[PDB]
């Protein structure tokens, strides 16, 4: 088992691929592509993606390996430290055809990942689903199966700024404390709903879930976050660095204003 | 009678507006020659309580011959009541006579040697005449002089801790004597309170004043500035580039005992400094700033001990006394203890082996207290910038500035 | 907190001064409070500004000024000696027995912050206590007093977002 | 629907290119629409280069007086005018492969990064773009500043089109302020009048809209658990060094066009960014560190 | 023979001008084979002047580059083995013997009419540079094996490195109880904060002073 | 039989020739062969797993460890405890390593082959990387006790492995302390905030699925209306 | 030492057609000058050295060169001890032996201090097989030449190596900003002279 | 699941079989929460009878710690070594719930551990079972716990959850209110500055146009 960190750029790649093909052929079609990134120890990080050429022969999709290798050399020219991590497609639950394509991809690398997107979905969470291939001996036969992996959204500051810019699609203090405001609103809504569920379980309106309340108590125990003395020293270090920067900037601003006043004074009173 | 008609016209003009006419009529003096001057002093205070009876009290105090009044008792009582109930901006129309009356009262109190008796009066007169707290009037000098002669330095502190941004013109008047007197007397008041940081500032502002002649206040302020700079700092601070050429051409040669004291102070020899003090003891006592020269003698020892912290991590008491010329480990220990108590040094004493140990500043800038200090400095800078911007904008809308 | 208010009232009453001169009890209270607050410059200036006739007719001011002189010379044994050499009608005694407590706390803080090791006799002289009393008193704070060598070992003892918004508003106008 | 822009009309594109109205008008192209995906791609490429400039191409199409970017791909290019001439083979191979996988859009411009010194065209950029509008017309030049994107929390991007050699435009000198370092201020001042900045707007399709809306349900964590004071720390020290040099020059001018005002503006920008970072830290401390018993 | 004479004359002129570094630089470039100046300089004097001036002013890298690892000057130091030994013991951090030989040759150097005015300051500079180079590799010296590495005693050592520390050449503190020279590097953050706060304080003070001056010039206050 | 008999002989020869990872790959390949008599597939899988001793740390071996870890048939093997600790970077104690060596065979059990035992050295270096993730810093005679080696040997191995870039840290000889990664306060604060928010998200998601609609959507509408 | 190495190589390759008993000495001098510059890396692996290095007229010299490139103090001093009468006998070899040893003791020491932040001087003495006096002398020489970035605590007898690098670029920038503000602030005020 | 398997094996069992299954639950590795099995009425019926102690033992493994078993060793059934190790793990978890930096002395006293090697071995064991995640600071003698599982909660421990969540919600509301107020104040400052600047410019223009007459 591995831990996967997924970059939103990959999701945008897949969504744009699907949108382009659906608009080009009129009807929504299934798109197939590659996922690349970095594997360090047990931690996989998927950070980019490119489209893959596939041909449907009879009733089976075959991945054009020569095109894959030319594109592999191409992305090796630009991304020198990125490796082929797996493949992606679009649809619902993994189909038997996905097993065939995954077996084909396994001829490229040992343990590929499998990403699946659901552009036509009804639930309220991200339709991205990640799987890994396992081989099971059932009734004396080696069959491929998909084991779902739990992924987190990898954070890069530039990526976060870009995602916020493309998601929001719009004084400096006000513009700054609107990105803070939205995240605090989401946190407040989630914590408030958890509190309402706990209060409902206490007085009694929902079945008593031992696991949910145990996680709620653990979450309560997680506060305060890192209230150690070294943290306080570091926090006040940062506060005092910013305070000194503010003091110096204020001194510069006052010097500029004093210069303007001195110029006006010399002009008015003849000196 | 002329006095009755003048009182009637004064009453008519008051509560009818037109304060310019009232000031013009009061300016028509010379008819206040009758020595019944007190009968009309209490016939006009019912309405517009006190804008009149100010030229009356002025002409009473400028009677040359001592206020005949019992000592002056009665005139002092009337003036105190007038200052107590002059209802503010009414007397600001004629603000040269108000300041003149304050000067007359101050001179009368100084002559009869009871300045404290009028210390609290001028406090009422200062804030009832100035537009705002950051406005320098000629009664500031009187208040400082009264708080100096009668040694009550605390009443003058609210009037010295405020930085002056404007100076009252007072219908002409206001010669440079008031400015120099205020800053010299404030410097001496701060010196008595051992606020050398602000005493040096006041003395510097006294010498900075543009001048084409030699002022006695300027020379005394320069001579005390040298001593205060030798106490607060280890050297004489450089005067601003814009100081008038008179101070460097006349006042500097007239102050040679103090320059020689500074020169012998730059060499860290307490015995040489004591010899210089004994040599020029006639000038230091004549200038009446002896005991401030002895403070330089005391501060040279502290400067020498403070220099040991820049070289030594740990020193003995005996050899420290040898280095700073104290002649005894006990005196060195008492000096270290006093400097530790005063905060002038970070050190510890260990008399198991008789050792001073010099530490670093324990202030590492990682606490909310330093955050509060930086915020206070930021607020002071922000209000400084706000004042500068206000003056800038008031110059901009000046028709004379727009024309050029 | 009553000491500060009494000091302010005494200062105001001396400023009123129907004649420029205050009553001798007010002078004594003001001098005692100046000594209490460890403000020696104003205490000395009050001593000079007190009329000599009041000093001659009121010998208590001599005792208060002797205590002040002991404070000026940083002479703690002299301070304790001169404090316990006078009494009056319970208007300076409340502010002068409180002066002794403040002096004792001041001496304790000075010894704690200035000495890494101090002889028991010197420490006792500083705190104005018998030597054995001073050594025994430092028990629950752990001053590691030693016998034979007689050496004590003193031990050394919101609205931020609004402010930052103010700073940015000032800087950006 | 918002998916109309993603449909490629080859016949209309050929007709528009044959008409080429931009050869007559000199300020014909006024708008630049960049997709969310392309903008993200160039942002990650610019950030991946660190303090070194990076460059790639971007594909798209022209509609009316608007240049629209569908995608962008990096180039193995590492002073040099038309540095993409060293990577023509990579460009052609990528174009062929993209056409193989249904990327019907042709090259519309080139993007490059300006790490930490604003979005504009230098002397080399002006020459490259002027050469690009002679042969590869229509062409637009996008400059991205990833370091200032991090520092200001705002995408620093700018699309530009140059002017042909021997054409003086009608002034157009509002000169919206941009902090240019002391080393790059001369080139910016010299070449500022040889190009104009297109108005940059962004677009996304329905699927990207839905996916971003659903991703924000779990992406608010990164907003509330990130420190700006630590990531763009070396940028602030460089800004302070440049500002101190500017203050030195302004003081020299005082001893002798109001360099002190520009230095004050730069100091205000840097200090405001620092105080914004501190405000974020204070908000985080209030949210997570003050629930003690 | 012409370039060597010009170099020697320039070095002598800049030595008499009390510019020892330039004198060393010009006298080091002289050629041994072309050195015959009965009216200007003997070959031994060139070696002594160059060696002493270089030891006084050259740092370690320059000394190695120009005096120790230079094949041109090796001949000159062959004339005067004492100067070569002094230079090489200075390089090899053997200060006791180097200073002992310097003191031994002091008397002979004081009879040289062209170097006698400079012997005192050259020796002072050499000793100061030796004291700096001794403590450079140390975070905590001993003030013993150091008072022995030089001719002085421990008390004279404290007297020397107290003025060395005061002048800013050695950044250290002497603990006189245990007699150990500790090295204090810097508190860069605290120094930055202190200097910034001090600058702000002086800025506010002089801004208030200038505002008062503006009020004074506004009202035309002057002494006549 | 056919050609699988050749594959077994080839893998055995690769074992003898110390061709570790290739032999493991071949054994894994014939472990999935359907035509073999079941339990022999288990023997092939066990032989492939027994290349935890025969292996050089790197990328090709780590992928093999991951492949064997993703096998449900490896839980029946006695070496599984060695595998799970080697893949998950956990400390391998003396008794378990001794059992693993006991169930080995003499040629795989190369006595010295480098000086000390070649397998024991790799295990010691593996336990030292795995101890760098459980400790901020560790003394000698405690790191040595943890790896069952003398404190001097532990210091020597840690120092040699730090310089070669295989592990981050530094040695303080005066205190006898190996210091691992620092983990400064503010990045840790950000990580802990992110973990707490992840817990909030997970609790919200779990509440919405054990009580779908009902309280979940009722309260979602209540707070949003 | 570079020109000496090439000159000795040319002499060795040109002295084959002449006197026999001074062919091996020239090879010894060549390999001495090769490893004296500690950058030649020219062991007996050279193909032109086959006729005179494969034949074991001298063998201790080849082992000496191998130990020198391997930075092995123990092996280097063992060849200088057990294999006698063919290394120390030559006056030309001996006068550069001490330079060679110090060349390797410096290179071993550099590798030894790399993972440490504080290392005992007796430890370095035991590792370099030399007593603490010359250990401190070598450390002083290396620190002076900027070869080793550390300092010697003489009272506790230990080397402290500079391993922590607090961010000081920010504070230098703040200091420059403060100095420029100090200079600029005066310049503005002087305009109201 | 693993606890759910044991619950299905205790649907009808009672008496000695229930105590045997309780011992198996307390011994089987991987299960550190027992509230689902404890809430069973069949299990809770053991409060009366000879097996009552067994039930109380379960209440020790769900809500109590190792010191609670040391003081009641006589009343409780004799614990196995595996059950003692599990109880020590749960004590470590309980300590980590209230403090995120546990001193070594507290762990030594509470877990009744002999020396430092044994205690750190036990802590490493606890980390490997994923019930806690943290690092051991030997020099400062601390265990900085980053994560710990939530132990079982009594019906009186839900009030603390409500209290903490309500305090967190109030803090979030206060932060949002402060952010909105600061945004309003910044906008007001900017608009006032612009208004004053434009008014000064208008006054200057008026003066200039008056000066032309
Ligand atoms: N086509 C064209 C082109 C033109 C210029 C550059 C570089 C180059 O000049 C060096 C710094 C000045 C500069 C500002 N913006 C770009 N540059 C580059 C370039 C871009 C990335 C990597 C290497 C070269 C390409
Ligand atoms: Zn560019």
């Amino acid at each position: 088992s591995v831990s996967v960190a997924l970059h939103p750029l990959v999701i945008l790649n897949i969504s744009d691929h699907w949108i382009r093909m659906r608009s080009q052929e009129g009807r929504p079609v299934q798109v197939i592509g590659a996922l690349i990134g970095k594997q360090e120890g047990r931690n996989i990080e998927v950070m980019n993606s490119f489209e893959l050429l596939s041909h449907t022969v009879e009733e089976k999709i075959i991945i054009d390996k020569e095109y894959y290798y030319t594109k592999e050399e191409q992305f090796k020219q630009v991304f020198k430290e990125l490796e082929f991590l797996g493949w992606y497609t679009t649809g619902g639950p993994p189909d038997p055809s996905d097993i065939h394509v995954h077996k084909q991809v396994c001829e490229i690398i040992e343990s590929p990942l499998f990403l699946k997107l659901n552009p036509m979905t009804k639930h309220t969470d991200l339709p991205v689903s990640v799987f890994e291939s396992v081989i099971d001996i059932i009734n004396g036969e080696a069959t491929m199966l998909f084991a779902e992996l739990t992924y987190t959204l990898a954070t890069e500051e530039a990526e976060r700024i870009g995602v916020d810019h493309v998601a929001r699609m719009t004084s400096t203090v006000a513009e700054h404390l609107i990105a803070q405001h939205s995240a605090i609103k989401m946190l407040h809504s989630r914590v408030k709903l958890i509190l309402e569920y706990v209060k409902a379980s206490e007085a009694g309106e929902v079945p008593f879930n031992h696991e949910i309340l145990r996680e709620a108590y653990a979450l309560c125990h997680c506060l305060p976050v890192l209230s150690t003395d070294k943290f306080k020293t570091d926090f006040y270090d940062q506060c005092n660095d910013v305070g000194l920067m503010a003091y110096l900037g204020t001194i510069t601003k006052t010097c500029n204003t004093m210069n303007q006043f001195v110029n006006k004074f010399n002009v008015l009173y003849d000196r | 009678s002329a006095l009755e008609q003048f009182v009637n016209s004064v009453r008519q003009l008051s509560a009818q507006g037109q304060m310019t006419q009232l000031c013009e009529l009061i300016n028509k003096s010379g008819e206040l020659l009758a020595k019944n001057l007190s009968h009309l002093d209490t016939v006009l205070g019912a309405l517009d309580v006190q804008e009149h009876s100010l030229g009356v009290l002025a002409v009473l105090f400028v009677k040359f011959s001592m206020p005949s009044v019992p000592d002056f008792e009665t005139l002092f009582s009337q003036v105190q009541l007038f200052i107590s109930t002059c209802n503010g901006e009414h007397i600001r129309y004629a603000t040269d006579t108000f300041a003149g009356l304050c000067h007359q009262l101050t001179n009368a109190l100084v002559e009869r040697k009871q300045p404290l008796r009028g210390i609290g009066i001028l406090k009422q007169a200062i804030d009832k005449m100035q537009m705002n707290t950051n406005q320098l009037t000629s009664i500031h000098a009187d208040l400082c002089q009264l708080c100096l002669l009668a040694k009550c330095f605390k009443p003058a502190l609210p009037y010295l801790d405020v930085d002056m941004m404007d100076i009252c013109k007072e219908n002409g008047a206001y010669d440079a004597k008031h400015f120099l007197c205020y800053y010299y007397y404030g410097g001496m008041i701060y010196t008595g309170l051992k606020n050398f940081e602000r005493a040096l500032y006041f003395y510097e502002q006294a010498i900075t004043t543009p001048a084409m002649a030699v002022s006695h206040i300027m020379l005394e302020s320069y001579k005390k500035y040298i001593l205060v700079s030798l106490i607060l700092l280890g050297k004489v601070q450089q005067l601003p580039k814009y100081t008038s050429q008179i101070v460097g051409r006349f006042i500097k040669p007239l102050s040679n005992a103090y320059h020689e004291l500074a020169q012998v102070y730059s060499t860290n020899n307490p015995s040489e400094l004591r010899n210089l003090v004994n040599k020029h003891s006639e000038t230091f006592t004549r200038d009446n700033n002896m005991g401030l020269v002895k403070q330089c003698l005391s501060s040279l020892y502290k400067k020498n001990i403070q220099r040991l912290t820049k070289t030594f991590l740990t020193l003995s008491l005996q050899d420290m006394a040898s280095r700073v010329q104290l002649s005894g480990p006990q005196e060195a220990e008492k000096y270290v203890l006093h400097m530790i108590e005063d905060g002038e040094i970070f050190a510890s004493i260990n008399q198991k082996d008789g050792m001073v140990s010099f530490h670093d500043n324990p202030e590492k800038y990682n606490n909310p207290a330093m955050l509060h200090n930086i915020d206070q400095e930021m607020l002071k800078c922000i209000e400084l910038d706000e004042r500068l911007k206000a003056m800038d904008q008031e110059i901009t809308v000046n028709p004379q500035f727009v024309q050029k | 907190f009553s000491f500060k208010k009494l000091l302010d009232q005494c200062e105001n009453q001396e400023l009123e001064a129907p004649g420029g001169i205050a009553t001798p009890p007010v002078y004594g209270q003001l001098l005692a409070l100046y000594l209490l607050h460890n403000d020696m410059n104003n205490a000395r200036y009050l001593w000079k500004r007190i009329p000599p006739a009041i000093k001659s007719a009121n010998s208590e001011l001599g005792g208060i000024w002797s205590v002040g002189q002991r404070i000026w010379q940083r002479d703690f044994p002299g301070i304790y000696t001169t404090i316990n050499a006078h009494q009056w009608s319970e208007t300076v005694q409340p502010i002068m027995e409180a002066l002794r407590d403040a002096t004792r706390r001041r001496a304790f803080a000075l010894v704690s912050q200035a000495y890494t090791s101090i002889i028991a006799d010197d420490f006792a002289a500083f705190v104005g206590l018998p030597v054995e009393e001073a050594v025994k008193g430092i028990l629950e704070q752990g001053w590691q007093a030693d016998s034979t060598t007689r050496m004590v070992l003193p031990r050394k003892p919101e609205q931020q977002l609004a402010r930052l918004t103010d700073y940015v508003a000032f800087l950006e106008n | 629907s918002i998916d109309e822009i993603y449909k490629y009309d080859k016949k209309q594109q050929q007709e528009i290119l044959a008409a080429k109205p931009w050869t007559k008008d000199h300020h014909y192209f006024k708008y630049c629409k960049i997709s969310a995906l392309a903008l993200l791609k160039m942002v990650m490429h610019a950030r991946s280069g660190g303090n070194l400039e990076v460059m790639g191409l971007m594909l798209g199409k022209v509609d009316g007086e608007t240049m629209i970017i569908m995608d962008s791909f990096a180039l193995p290019v590492e002073t040099r005018v038309n540095a993409q001439a060293a990577a023509y083979e990579y460009m052609a191979a990528y174009i062929e492969n993209a056409k193989q996988v249904g990327r019907l859009e042709n090259a519309i411009g080139w993007y490059h990064s300006h790490p930490g010194y604003g979005c504009w065209l230098s002397g080399i950029d002006v020459s490259t773009q002027m050469l690009n509008q002679q042969f590869q017309e229509p062409f637009v030049a996008v400059v991205i500043d990833p370091t200032r994107t991090i520092s200001a929390g705002k995408v620093n991007l700018g699309a530009f089109r140059t002017y042909p050699k021997g054409y003086k435009p009608p002034d157009e000198g509002p000169s919206e302020y941009q902090t240019i370092p002391l080393n790059k201020i001369e080139d910016f001042g010299v070449h500022c009048k040889q190009y104009y900045a297109l108005e940059v707007s962004y677009f996304k399709s329905s699927l990207d809209r839905k996916l971003l809306e659903l991703l924000w349900n779990k992406y608010w964590v990164n907003t509330l658990s990130s420190s700006s004071l630590l990531t763009n720390a070396d940028y602030t020290t460089g800004q302070v060094f440049d500002l101190s040099e500017k203050l030195e020059q302004s003081e020299a001018q005082l001893g002798r066009e109001d360099k002190l005002a520009k230095a004050t503006r730069d100091s205000c920008k840097t200090t405001i960014e620092a105080i914004h970072g501190l405000m974020s830290q204070v908000i985080k401390d209030k949210l997570f560190n003050q629930i003690n018993i | 023979a012409i370039l060597t004479k010009l170099k020697c004359a320039a070095g002598l002129a800049e030595l008499a001008a009390r510019k020892y570094k330039q004198a060393a630089k010009c006298l080091l470039l002289a050629s041994f084979d072309h050195c015959d100046f009965p009216e200007l300089l003997s070959p031994s004097n060139v070696a002594i002047y160059g060696g002493l001036c270089a030891l006084a002013t050259f740092d370690r890298q320059e000394l190695q580059r120009n005096v120790i690892s230079s094949s041109s000057f090796k001949l000159f130091l062959e004339l005067e083995p004492q100067v070569r030994d002094i230079i090489f013991k200075f390089y090899e951090s053997k200060y006791a013997s180097c200073l002992k030989m310097l003191d031994e040759m002091k008397d002979n150097l004081l009879l040289d009419m062209y170097l006698a005015p400079h012997v005192r300051t050259l020796y002072t500079q050499i000793r100061n540079r030796a004291l700096i180079q001794y403590f450079s590799p140390y975070v905590s010296a001993d003030m013993h094996r150091m008072a022995a590495a030089f001719n002085t005693t421990v008390a004279a050592l404290e007297d020397e490195l107290t003025q060395l520390i005061l002048e800013g050449l050695i950044s250290a503190r002497v603990d006189s109880h245990s007699k150990i020279l500790y090295a204090r590097d810097v508190d860069q953050r605290s120094t930055t904060f202190e200097k910034s706060l001090l600058m702000g304080k002086e800025f506010q003070r002089r801004a208030k002073a200038m505002m008062l001056r503006a009020a004074v010039l506004r009202n035309q206050i002057h002494v006549k | 039989q056919l050609q699988i008999h050749y594959k077994v002989c080839y893998a055995r020869v690769l074992d003898y020739r110390r061709k570790f990872i290739e032999a493991a790959q071949r054994y894994n390949e014939l472990s999935y062969k359907t035509i073999v008599h079941e339990s022999e597939r288990l023997e092939a899988l066990k032989h492939a797993l027994h290349c935890t001793i025969l292996a050089s740390a790197g990328q090709q071996r780590s992928r093999m460890l991951a492949t064997l870890f993703k096998d449900e048939r490896c839980q029946q093997l006695a070496a599984y405890g060695i595998l799970e600790k080697m893949y998950l970077d956990r400390i391998i104690r003396g008794n378990q390593l001794q059992e693993f060596a006991a169930m080995l065979m003499p040629h795989q059990k190369a006595t010295t082959a480098d000086g000390s035992s070649i397998l024991d050295r790799a295990v010691i270096e593996h336990n030292l990387l795995s101890a760098s993730k459980l400790y901020n810093n560790i003394t000698f005679e405690e790191l040595g006790a943890l790896l069952e080696i003398p404190a001097a040997k532990a210091e020597k191995i840690a120092s040699q492995m730090i310089t070669e870039g295989r592990m981050n840290g530094f040695i303080d000889q005066i205190d006898g302390i190996v210091h691992f990664e620092t983990r400064e306060a503010l990045p840790t604060w950000d990580k802990q905030i992110q973990s707490l928010c992840f817990q909030v998200n997970n609790l919200l998601e779990k509440i919405s699925q054990t009580a779908p609609e009902w309280t979940a959507q009722a309260m979602e509408a209540q707070m949003a209306q | 030492f570079e020109k000496a190495h090439t000159d000795f190589f040319e002499a060795f390759k040109n002295y084959d057609e002449s006197g026999s008993p001074r062919r091996t000495t020239c090879l010894k001098y060549l390999v001495l000058a090769n490893m004296l510059m500690k950058s030649g890396i020219n062991p007996f692996d050279s193909q032109e050295a086959k006729p005179y290095k494969n034949d074991p007229e001298i063998l201790a010299m080849t082992n000496l060169v191998s130990a020198y490139q391997n930075n092995d103090i123990t092996e280097f001093e063992k060849i200088l001890k057990t294999n006698h009468s063919n290394i120390m006998d030559d006056p030309f070899i001996r006068e550069h032996i001490e330079e060679l040893l110090r060349n390797i003791r410096t290179q071993v020491l550099i590798k030894l201090i790399k993972p440490y932040t504080r290392i005992h001087i007796p430890f370095i003495s035991k590792e370099l097989n030399i007593d603490v006096a010359d250990v401190e002398s070598l450390l002083v020489q290396c620190i002076l030449d900027n070869t080793i970035h550390g300092r010697i605590d003489q009272v506790n007898q230990l080397l402290e190596l500079d391993h922590q690098k607090r961010g000081g670029a920010r504070y230098t920038a703040l200091d420059k900003w403060t100095n420029q503000l100090n200079s600029l602030n005066q310049a503005v005020v002087s305009k109201l002279a | 699941n693993l606890l759910e398997q044991f619950i299905l094996l205790a649907k009808g069992t009672s008496g000695s079989a229930l105590t045997a299954l309780i011992s198996q639950v307390l011994e089987a590795p991987g299960v550190y929460v027992f509230g689902e099995l404890l809430e069973l009425a069949n299990v809770q019926e053991l409060a009366e009878g000879a097996n009552a102690a067994y039930l109380q033992l379960l209440n020790l493994f769900a809500y109590g710690t190792y010191p609670d078993y040391i003081a009641n060793k006589e009343s409780l059934p004799e614990l196995s070594t595996a059950q003692q190790n599990k109880l020590k793990h749960l004590t470590i978890v309980s300590l980590a719930s209230r403090m995120k930096c546990i001193p070594y002395s507290v762990l030594l006293k509470d877990l009744e551990m002999r020396n430092l090697r044994e205690l750190e071995d036990l802590i490493i064991e606890a980390v490997y079972t994923d019930i806690i995640q943290g690092k051991l600071d030997q020099r400062n003698q601390l265990l900085e716990v980053d994560f710990c599982i939530g132990r079982d909660i009594r019906k009186k421990d839900i009030n603390n959850i409500v209290k903490t969540l309500h305090e967190w919600c109030d803090g979030c509301e206060a932060v949002l209110l402060g952010i909105e107020q600061q945004v309003l104040r910044a906008n007001q400052y900017k608009e006032n500055h612009n208004r004053t600047q434009q008014q000064v410019e208008a006054e200057v223009t008026n003066i200039k146009k008056t000066l032309k007459a």
